[PDB]
RNA sequence: ACGAGACUCUGGCAUGCUAACUAGUUACGCGACCGGUCGGCGUAACUUCUUAGAGGGACAAGUGGCGUUCAGCCACCCGAGAUUGAGCAAUAACAGGUCUGUGAUGCCCUUAGAUGUCCGGGGCUGCACGGCGCUACACUGACUGGCUCAGCGUGUGCCUACCCUACGCCGGCAGGCGCGGGUAACCCGUUGAACCCCAUUCGUGAUGGGGAUCGGGGAUUGCAAUUAUUC
């Protein structure tokens, strides 16, 4: 018995969920965090290991701030702002195909949420899933 | 910890030189195999501690990833930290060892200097093989 | 059908007002409706150039800048009484796109 | 000179860290650990570890001008 | 000469492709917004377009 | 429930919405016992809870200033504080409360409300920047 | 009340010099719960004259212009002042910096000699607001060059700032010059 | 009388905009949860941020001191505001610059690869940080365990093909292909304008304050990239 996402804490949200999934470690151990540059911007990428879960989380975050929001943002907010080379370097391209590649194996896990009218939103029935998994991690690590 | 004997100060482990007073991201650097991103998908791929300390090392680990450095093509990862990529003498990417015989090993760079290319020419000296306007130019290359 | 929009623009503010303050108590003198003057952000358009005609002098620059300013106003009415509000002689230095969605 | 450092956690790190150190007036490990000529960074990291047991979540480092605890 | 060495690749776009719409001159014009004048010309006639000095 | 007063400091995009309940300030998701910087929490922390806990359970307020830079929504949150509180004991409980809270809310912070018209200054040509030339002339 | 927690207390401060009711501003209503809130002094005409010894170490260290950026470096040096002092001391931070302040310090600092003066200076009889406030920029100063640029571990920098600026050991910078400006003063007697 | 000031534009100030589908929203119809996804028809009152988009006032219904008690100046006890930055800028002058901006113009030349078409190559580049924009021998500094972000202004076919680009694939990427949006607060876009605990992680700091730059998936919507948009 959870409590609504508006007092839920998203961060800690997402810290509990990820936490809670590597404690398990029910799915693999995933092998393409930094195989790639993971975006142009990134001289050297993360190395979590839980980049899936905590990155997924942070897409599922910035879902949820506001339902509606266009691609792109998404390195607003969790990307930096790139200082690249010799030359000056803009807001462009990342690292697309590896993201769409692990994007269509996460699919059917219920973590990040691809629309049939593309995009994303509220969702009520995927709302209440993400607020049964606040639930769920209100009882995880930290915060004991 | 350390233990009442010698600490991994000074060793022979593959000719390469490395003392243990600079930190992580800097030793493993000191092999031009190991270092950065590449580094990062070796401990990935090959599923490592993050624990381990390289105060005292064993062989046997940066061997492993020397190994890797010859042979990155199955990974799918850049085979970069390699001056002989797509280079001639090695039909696939070979690893070429030992020392004092430094000519042999870079013949990379008589091939260059006999096709006198000015790009071989560039190593040896640090300068741009393409030469800004007339400036603080040419000073690249102080001996 | 009773989505209207009308884009009223000008350079001159006072013009600008007066004619948004025509159509407003136009619509409102007869028994009907209307939303309030939508004020969309004025846009500055800025030209910097040098003011001498040739390369002698002090680099000294002039800055030509000059503000469109733009509203939307909504309106449910009959297209009849928009076409005769329409047709009123506006005031000069004022261009009107009146759209019906 | 090549001084002799130990790149790792170290029984020298690992020194004298609850005997007399807080038990002065002054609760700072930091000159007094580097009187021991063994990196005061480390011995840091060791004491904040060993504070760190898991009844107080002390993950923050913060400044170098940084408080430590009062245990006299 | 006339139609027969010339016209055989693409070359519509330099510097000679634009004029000051005023005077004919190629030099120092103006793209932005589309008037297309050179510095002197629209220093001429900004009051009269319709920029006005006020910065 | 309207009591106009916000709370807005420098430009920061700021909702003060009044509806009875506990009051709580939310930012970027964090409310406001654990705050976002994670360095000034006692200095926004310590005019409420130390006068008590059920103190701000009069009326719940959405406060989800999206205020980015820690001068930003660092004392806007106490700024919202301090306005919601003035502003309901204001209109709804009494004059003489009034005159008491305020007189706490300004032995609180006497005169750095609002502010003059000033931000980053305009360039001017000949230099790189707004006060500065080319090179020197010694 | 106001106080810091259960266990410290603010209201331990009490010189009765009678000298500090006419620029240190304790007298009618100046009082702040808060240790800086966004001030304006600037537009007001020349109204920053009243200000209180906090805000000199708030805005007084800095080497250049290397650390503006955001203010929140500001509250949070004002704020873990306060905290590595009253760890240093186990008492008000602000108290004893006053006591270990006012025991060292300039007593005739550099303050030049009739319309214009630069080979020597003057012993001056500091007033105590620019005596204390001075000592205060003594202190910061000797904080950035000390905890700054220092050849040690930095977690007791301010025990031996403390060391330099009262005590006097031959290690600041900014205590030897001090000290030649302590000489001319003597020079003066 | 002209100039100065006043004047105009511009800046961390407004609880009226009988105000707004771009921005949340008093009483509808959504709604786990201790009057909210009514910003997912659209609140006819809205408005608080945004529109700095339109209408406003408040340095003297002030105090102390200095000053001829005047003009003024220096500090502050009912108190948002107590020198923002620019524009304009006089009389008289310069043998100052421009006839290579000009359908704004005085005083001119005459006869063959005429300054206008054809010049693969190429003009300052034959150049050593005592002319703009660059290195902090360091907890004030680190690669997202931290961003519900602080933030000028451009953008397509009327002469005229040549604009801004989201999203998929070639992809782990310059560059290429495809349907799509945008005459613009409507699309690029919530413009990737710092990463504050800073989950490779600093002891006597040649060694994050270069890496004194040519090898590598493969290198351009434009004839020419040889000292140059290659990335």
């Amino acid at each position: 018995p959870g409590v609504t996402v508006k007092d839920v804490n998203q961060q800690e949200f997402v810290r509990a969920l990820a936490a809670f999934l590597k404690k398990s470690g029910k799915l693999k151990v995933p092998e393409w965090v930094d195989t790639v540059k993971l975006a142009k911007h990134k001289e050297l990428a993360p190395y979590d290991e839980n980049w899936f879960y905590t990155r997924a989380a942070s897409t599922a975050r910035h879902l949820y701030l506001r339902g509606g929001a266009g691609v792109g943002s998404m390195t607003k907010i969790y990307g930096g702002r790139q200082r690249n080379g010799v030359m000056p370097s803009h807001f462009s391209r990342g690292s697309k195909s590896v993201a769409r590649r692990v994007l269509q194996a996460l699919e059917g896990l219920k973590m990040v949420e691809k629309d049939q009218d593309g995009g994303r939103k509220l969702t009520p029935q995927g709302q209440r899933d993400l607020d049964r998994i606040a639930g769920q991690v209100a009882a995880a690590n930290k915060k004991h | 910890l350390v233990i009442p004997e010698k600490f991994q100060h000074i060793l022979r482990v593959l000719n390469t030189n490395i003392d243990g007073r600079r930190k992580i991201a800097f030793a493993i650097t000191a092999i031009k195999g190991v270092g950065r991103r590449y580094a990062h998908v070796v401990l990935r791929k090959a599923d490592i501690d993050l624990t381990k300390r390289a105060g005292e090392l064993t062989e046997d680990e940066v061997e492993r990833v020397i190994t890797i450095m010859q042979n990155p093509r199955q990974y799918k990862i850049p085979d970069w930290f390699l001056n002989r990529q797509k280079d001639v003498k090695d039909g696939k990417y070979s690893q070429v060892l030992a020392n004092g015989l430094d000519n042999k090993l870079r013949e990379d760079l008589e091939r260059l200097k006999k096709i006198r290319a000015h790009r071989g020419l560039r190593h040896f000296w640090g300068l741009r093989v393409r030469g800004q306007h007339t400036k603080t130019t040419g000073r690249r290359g102080r001996t | 059908i009773h989505r209207i929009r009308i884009t009223l623009t000008s350079r001159n503010v006072k013009s600008l007002e007066k004619v948004c303050a025509d159509l407003i108590r136009g619509a409102k003198e007869k028994n009907l409706k209307v939303k309030g003057p939508v004020r969309m952000p004025t846009k500055t358009l800025r030209i910097t150039t040098r003011k001498t005609p040739c390369g002698e002098g002090s680099k000294t620059w002039d800055r030509f800048q000059m503000r469109i300013h733009k509203r939307l106003i909504d309106l449910h009415s009959p297209s009849e009484i928009v076409k005769q509000i329409t047709s009123i002689s506006i005031e000069p230095g004022v261009e009107v796109e009146v759209t019906i969605a | 000179d090549k001084l002799n450092n130990l790149v790792l956690f170290d029984k020298a790190t690992y020194d004298k860290l609850c005997k007399e150190v807080p038990n002065y007036k002054l609760i700072t490990p930091a000159v007094v650990s580097e009187r021991l000529k063994i990196r005061g960074s480390l011995a840091r990291a060791a004491l904040q570890e060993l504070l760190s047991k898991g009844l107080i979540k002390l993950v923050s480092k913060h400044r170098a001008q940084v408080i430590y605890t009062r245990n006299t | 000469g006339h139609q027969q060495l010339y016209w055989s690749h693409p070359r519509k776009f330099g510097q000679g492709s634009r004029s000051c719409r005023v005077c004919s001159n190629r030099h120092g014009l103006i793209r932005k917004y589309g008037l297309n004048m050179c510095r002197q010309c629209f220093r001429q006639y900004a009051k009269d377009i319709g920029f006005i000095k006020l910065d | 429930q309207s009591v106009q007063v916000f709370g807005r400091k420098k430009t920061a995009t700021a909702v003060a919405h009044c509806k009875r309940g506990n009051g709580l300030i939310k930012v970027n998701g964090r409310p406001l016992e654990m705050i976002e910087p994670r360095t000034l929490q006692y200095k926004l922390l310590e005019p409420v809870l130390l006068l008590g806990k059920e103190r701000f359970a009069g009326v719940d307020i959405r406060v989800r200033v999206k205020g980015g830079g820690h001068v930003a929504q660092i004392y806007a949150i106490r700024q919202s504080i301090s306005k919601a509180l003035v502003a309901y004991y204001q209109k709804y409980v009494d004059e003489a409360s009034k005159k008491e809270i305020k007189d706490i809310l300004i032995q609180y912070d006497r005169t750095l409300l609002v502010a003059d018209p000033r931000r980053c200054e305009s360039k001017k040509f000949g230099g790189p920047g707004a006060r500065a030339r080319y090179q020197k002339s010694y | 009340d106001i106080k810091l927690f259960g266990k410290w207390s603010t209201d331990d401060v009490q010189i009765n010099d009678i000298s500090l009711q006419d620029y240190i501003a304790v007298k009618e209503k100046y009082a702040k719960y808060l240790p800086h809130s966004a001030g304006r002094y600037a537009a007001k005409r020349f109204r920053k004259a009243q200000c209180p010894i906090v805000e000199r170490l708030t805005n007084s260290m800095m080497m250049h212009g290397r650390n503006n950026g955001k203010k929140l470096m500001t509250v949070r040096i004002v704020k873990h002042a306060f905290e590595i002092i009253h760890l240093l001391t186990g008492e008000n931070p602000l108290q004893v910096l006053v006591n270990a302040i006012i025991n060292s310090g300039p007593r005739e600092d550099s303050t030049r000699i009739g319309r214009a003066g630069t080979v020597r200076r003057q012993a001056v009889d500091v007033s105590p607001l620019r005596r204390v406030n001075q000592a205060i920029w003594l202190l910061c100063t000797g904080a950035r060059e000390a905890a700054f640029r220092n050849i040690k571990t930095i977690a007791e920098c301010l025990a031996d700032e403390l060391i330099n600026a009262a005590k006097g050991s031959s290690n600041s910078y900014a205590i030897k010059k001090k000290d030649e400006l302590e000489r001319v003063a003597k020079s003066n007697r």
